[PDB]
RNA sequence: CCCCGUGGAGCUUUACUGCAGCCUGGUGUUGGCUCUUGGGGGCCUAACCCUCGGAUGGGGGGACAGCGCUUGGCGGGCAGUUUGACUGGGGCGGUCGCCUCCUAAAAGGUAACGGAGGCGCCCAAAGGUCCCCUCAGGCGGGACGGAAAUCCGCCGGAGAGCGCAAGGGUAGAAGGGGGCCUGACUGCGAGGCCUGCAAGCCGAGCAGGGGCGAAAGCCGGGCCUAGUGAACCGGUGGU
RNA sequence: GUAAGAGGAGGUAUAGGGAGCGACGCUUGCCCGGUGCCGGAAGGUCAAGGGGAGGGGUGCAAGCCCCGAACCGAAGCCCCGG
RNA sequence: GGCGUGCCUAUUGAAGCAUGAGCCGGCGACUCACGGUCGUGGGCGAGCUUAAGCCGUUGAGGCGGAGGCGUAGGGAAACCGAG
RNA sequence: AGCCAUGGGGGAAUCUGGGCGGACCACCGCCUAAGGCUAAGUACUCCGGGUGACCGAUAGCGCACCAGUACCGUGAGGGAAA
RNA sequence: AACCUGGGGAACUGAAACAUCUCAGUACCCAGAGGAGAGGAAAGAGAAAUCGACUCCCUGAGUAGCGGCGAGCGAAAGGGGA
């Protein structure tokens, strides 16, 4: 029966959606790879993290043969 | 009659004058071998609890 | 009936040997705010003589609070405490242990 | 092999990791100390 | 009957831990003479033991044995106990933590002794940075070669590679090569993800002193998600 | 039975204790590697103890106090045989 | 003539062919002590309160500050102090 | 791991003597082991008395009454009703 | 009757198993003491160059500590009293 197995959730996928307000440092996205690209105000970790890098709004952009991307719009 | 004070507890654990209650980091004197300079140096700093809070507190009261 | 949260470490180092207690000199700490109460001067058994001190001995005046220009005794004074106090009366150190 | 560095003129320690048979018999990597600033240390 | 209870009891042993008992060194009770290199051999008598028609004595043993304290050992004769859970009843078999995918019903999460596979490591280069280069495959041509080694030409956007399972991601590099290199730094850490607890995860920036770069900058290990263990008790180094 | 003592026995190996087989007849084969038991003045390991190179605490010193190597140490186990 | 599946218990589910009860009367099960933690009624307030005991009394109360909680926290500690 | 006590082995001194103040040493101090006696304040309640926001005959002691009785059990013991 | 001292001394139980530990020097057995028994005039306390026999209460204090540092166990100096 060698088969009774799996491994754990690991609830990732997108963390902010577009129109959120967001403060500076907070995530954005946790991903498998890059699922989504990084962008202005938003950078990236070890494990292919989203962090916003100011407070602001967020938004994504899809640029085609160049991906899907997350943006911070700033705003104080 | 008349409750005794759990020594176990009072011998890990405060209570803050504001009536938290902290305690060092768990996971720092075995594991370590090499584990990223960062995690030895973020459980060195004690923290807080949460609900057990007040199940430690009442193992003290004269404390 | 698994691990209560015992799962903690102790670092209070030192919570005891064989004997011990180690008697050493207690200092209780006392505002220059509640020692305004009143004026005159103030020395260790005056300030026992009433709420504060509760026989803990060692005094030692300190703290926020607006400085009555009175002499007063204590067996240790906050750098800072000492300041308010000698900037507007004066005040001796502890009679020795 | 587990492992932990020694810093000279002193005896400061760090966490590390040599790998003993493979190409590895000395190690003397870079590493800033507490007391003083950066220099050598040794195996051990 | 059956199962359950961190129930009971009788029995068993190369289950655990003890105990009686038996073995054993040292020492007390414990003395004399002699040979020998505190030990060994021999003799003695008076301790101590046995015995003899009372014995204050005779005979036998004899510093042994017995007994006291202490050392280690053998030790179901005996004693106190342990002997897990899941489980289409229980035992037998199988399984127990961690990662990947599906089941999962287009957020997250989601069960079954549902379908399938991996981890308990590895690397001082397989790391940091700067600089340069771009796969697999197919066809054609080429002394060994012969489907496939190395060279040339044309097509080829990724079907290759990314240490290792799978997935996601990826040449506008995370892939191949080179120069210098050790940031597989110390002191911290705004704000978050995840979450019953405790844990786990991401992290801008500040300070110190640094590495590569002309510089903008990048570096707090590795394309990422497994490679692991609270507390207690003890070891080594240091203030 | 803690002991004193008692049974064994007022017996003495043609006796007493334990074990297994179970009148009688004919028989009872091979293995001693493991386990037990028996034998083995060697060797190996082995406790308290003896020993005291060397080391430490403290005092001005005489000293006091602790640690400790080689070596000598029984049964048991290993080993050798039945 | 219409209508109508005892009571309790235990259960996903009982009139149940699951439990307990022949009937009646009486006995019969969430207490107290000390210590906690909230709430609440009052007394006092940077203070509040006494314990054993002593003096009264013989269902009268007073005295007694030793002591306790509070007025400062942070640190393993040395120590420092509104930090 | 001192102090107090002591089963085993060794084994002193009489104040220049001894014990102790938590291993040990120095310093500074405390106390005088190895003989015995001593009232009061303390504990208890068979017995007497006083008092209960104590019971009122299934209560209150097991027993308000001829009860540690009848009765039960070899016995220790159990034990009513009224 | 109970109270007291000395000589011996359990287990269920708790630790949600169990062996150290707990229950506990409790239950109980034995010897003895008396209206009480024990203790008792420092070879003490322990930090004050301080206290001054013993017993009892309050406090110190669930403190100091002890502890498979688990369950749990738990002093003394000092101060107020008899
Ligand atoms: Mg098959
Ligand atoms: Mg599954
Ligand atoms: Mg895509
Ligand atoms: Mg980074
Ligand atoms: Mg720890
Ligand atoms: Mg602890
Ligand atoms: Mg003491
Ligand atoms: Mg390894
Ligand atoms: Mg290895
Ligand atoms: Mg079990
Ligand atoms: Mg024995
Ligand atoms: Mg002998
Ligand atoms: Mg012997
Ligand atoms: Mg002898
Ligand atoms: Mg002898
Ligand atoms: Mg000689
Ligand atoms: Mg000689
Ligand atoms: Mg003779
Ligand atoms: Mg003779
Ligand atoms: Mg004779
Ligand atoms: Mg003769
Ligand atoms: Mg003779
Ligand atoms: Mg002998
Ligand atoms: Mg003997
Ligand atoms: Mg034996
Ligand atoms: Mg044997
Ligand atoms: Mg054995
Ligand atoms: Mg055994
Ligand atoms: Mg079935
Ligand atoms: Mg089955
Ligand atoms: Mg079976
Ligand atoms: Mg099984
Ligand atoms: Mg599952
Ligand atoms: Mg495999
Ligand atoms: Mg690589
Ligand atoms: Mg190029
Ligand atoms: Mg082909
Ligand atoms: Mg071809
Ligand atoms: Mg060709
Ligand atoms: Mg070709
Ligand atoms: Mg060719
Ligand atoms: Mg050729
Ligand atoms: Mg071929
Ligand atoms: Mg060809
Ligand atoms: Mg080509
Ligand atoms: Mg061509
Ligand atoms: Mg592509
Ligand atoms: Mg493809
Ligand atoms: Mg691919
Ligand atoms: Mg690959
Ligand atoms: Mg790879
Ligand atoms: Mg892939
Ligand atoms: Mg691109
Ligand atoms: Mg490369
Ligand atoms: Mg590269
Ligand atoms: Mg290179
Ligand atoms: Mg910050
Ligand atoms: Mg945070
Ligand atoms: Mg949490
Ligand atoms: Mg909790
Ligand atoms: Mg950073
Ligand atoms: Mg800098
Ligand atoms: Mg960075
Ligand atoms: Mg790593
Ligand atoms: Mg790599
Ligand atoms: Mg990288
Ligand atoms: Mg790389
Ligand atoms: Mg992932
Ligand atoms: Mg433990
Ligand atoms: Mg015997
Ligand atoms: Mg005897
Ligand atoms: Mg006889
Ligand atoms: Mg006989
Ligand atoms: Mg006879
Ligand atoms: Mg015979
Ligand atoms: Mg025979
Ligand atoms: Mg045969
Ligand atoms: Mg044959
Ligand atoms: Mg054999
Ligand atoms: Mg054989
Ligand atoms: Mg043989
Ligand atoms: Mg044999
Ligand atoms: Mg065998
Ligand atoms: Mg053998
Ligand atoms: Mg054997
Ligand atoms: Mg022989
Ligand atoms: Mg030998
Ligand atoms: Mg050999
Ligand atoms: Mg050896
Ligand atoms: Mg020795
Ligand atoms: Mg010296
Ligand atoms: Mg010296
Ligand atoms: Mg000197
Ligand atoms: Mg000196
Ligand atoms: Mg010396
Ligand atoms: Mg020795
Ligand atoms: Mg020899
Ligand atoms: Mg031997
Ligand atoms: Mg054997
Ligand atoms: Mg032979
Ligand atoms: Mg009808
Ligand atoms: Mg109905
Ligand atoms: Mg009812
Ligand atoms: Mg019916
Ligand atoms: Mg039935
Ligand atoms: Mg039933
Ligand atoms: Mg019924
Ligand atoms: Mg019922
Ligand atoms: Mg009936
Ligand atoms: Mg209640
Ligand atoms: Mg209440
Ligand atoms: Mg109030
Ligand atoms: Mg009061
Ligand atoms: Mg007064
Ligand atoms: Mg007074
Ligand atoms: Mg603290
Ligand atoms: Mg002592
Ligand atoms: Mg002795
Ligand atoms: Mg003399
Ligand atoms: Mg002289
Ligand atoms: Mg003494
Ligand atoms: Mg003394
Ligand atoms: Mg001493
Ligand atoms: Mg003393
Ligand atoms: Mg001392
Ligand atoms: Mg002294
Ligand atoms: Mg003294
Ligand atoms: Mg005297
Ligand atoms: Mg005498
Ligand atoms: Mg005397
Ligand atoms: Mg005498
Ligand atoms: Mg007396
Ligand atoms: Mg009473
Ligand atoms: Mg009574
Ligand atoms: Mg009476
Ligand atoms: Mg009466
Ligand atoms: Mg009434
Ligand atoms: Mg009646
Ligand atoms: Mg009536
Ligand atoms: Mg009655
Ligand atoms: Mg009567
Ligand atoms: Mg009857
Ligand atoms: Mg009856
Ligand atoms: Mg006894
Ligand atoms: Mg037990
Ligand atoms: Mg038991
Ligand atoms: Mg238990
Ligand atoms: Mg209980
Ligand atoms: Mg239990
Ligand atoms: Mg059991
Ligand atoms: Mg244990
Ligand atoms: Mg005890
Ligand atoms: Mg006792
Ligand atoms: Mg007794
Ligand atoms: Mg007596
Ligand atoms: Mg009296
Ligand atoms: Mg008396
Ligand atoms: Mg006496
Ligand atoms: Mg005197
Ligand atoms: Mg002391
Ligand atoms: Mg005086
Ligand atoms: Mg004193
Ligand atoms: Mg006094
Ligand atoms: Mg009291
Ligand atoms: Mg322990
Ligand atoms: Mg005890
Ligand atoms: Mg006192
Ligand atoms: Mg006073
Ligand atoms: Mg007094």
């Amino acid at each position: 029966t060698k088969n009774g197995r799996d491994s754990q959730a690991k609830r990732l996928g997108v963390k902010r959606y577009e129109g959120q307000v967001v403060r500076a440092g907070n995530i954005l996205v946790r991903q498998r790879g890059t699922r989504f690209k990084p962008g202005k105000n938003v950078g990236m970790g070890r494990d292919f993290t989203l962090f916003a890098l100011v407070d602001g709004v967020v938004e994504f952009q899809d640029r085609g043969r160049l991906g899907r991307y997350v943006h911070v719009r700033p705003l104080a | 009659p008349k409750m005794k004070t759990h020594k176990g507890a009072k011998k890990r654990v405060k209570i803050t004058a504001s009536g938290k209650v902290v305690a060092m980091k768990t996971g720092k004197r075995h594991l370590n071998w090499q584990k990223s300079g960062k995690e030895i140096r973020q459980k060195g700093r004690k923290f807080v609890l949460a609900k057990p809070e007040a199940e430690r507190i009442k193992l003290l009261l004269p404390y | 009936g698994r691990s209560t949260t015992l799962m903690r470490l102790p670092k209070r180092g030192m919570q005891g040997q064989v004997p011990g207690e180690i008697k050493r000199p207690r200092y209780q700490g006392v505002n220059l705010k509640d020692l305004a109460r009143f004026e005159g001067e103030v020395t260790p058994e005056l300030l026992v003589r009433a709420g504060l001190l509760k026989k803990g001995y060692r005094l030692k005046i300190l703290g926020e609070g607006e400085a009555k220009p009175l002499k007063v005794v204590a067996h240790a004074f906050s750098k800072s405490a000492l300041e308010k106090l000698k900037a507007a009366g004066g005040e001796p150190v502890l009679l020795e242990a | 092999l587990l492992l932990e560095c020694t810093e000279c003129k002193r005896r400061n320690y760090a966490t590390e990791k040599n790998k003993r048979n493979t190409p590895n018999k000395l190690e003397l990597r870079k590493y800033c100390p507490w007391c003083r600033k950066h220099t050598v240390h040794r195996e051990v």
